């Protein structure tokens, strides 16, 4: 996805806490880009007795 | 015994012994949870918690 952040002239990828890559620049133009996994989400079913 | 009985004048019925108490313990964050629209963008105040 999109960005709001801003890199250094020659920094090429953010790194956070956990060490992996979260923010990547074009290699064919001047502009930065998000990573975040796809949509997730844990599911909780409630149910009286069978 | 007016410094122990509850305050009908305070929004959540609070001692004020427990005002105090309250706010000089800190906890982990300000809120106890993290949405998942919340950290969509990067404050500077988005600490470990999301």
């Amino acid at each position: 996805t999109e960005s709001n952040k801003k890199f250094l002239p020659f920094q090429q990828f953010g790194r956070d806490i956990a060490d992996t890559t979260d923010a990547v620049r074009d290699p064919q133009t001047l502009e930065i880009l998000d990573i975040t996994p796809c949509s997730f989400g844990g599911v909780s079913v409630i149910t009286p007795g069978t | 015994f007016s410094q122990i009985l509850p305050d009908p004048s305070k929004p959540s019925k609070r001692s004020p012994i427990e005002d105090l108490l309250f706010n000089k313990v800190t906890l982990a964050d300000a809120g106890f949870i993290k949405q998942y629209g919340d950290c969509l963008g990067d404050i500077a105040a988005r600490d470990l918690i999301c």
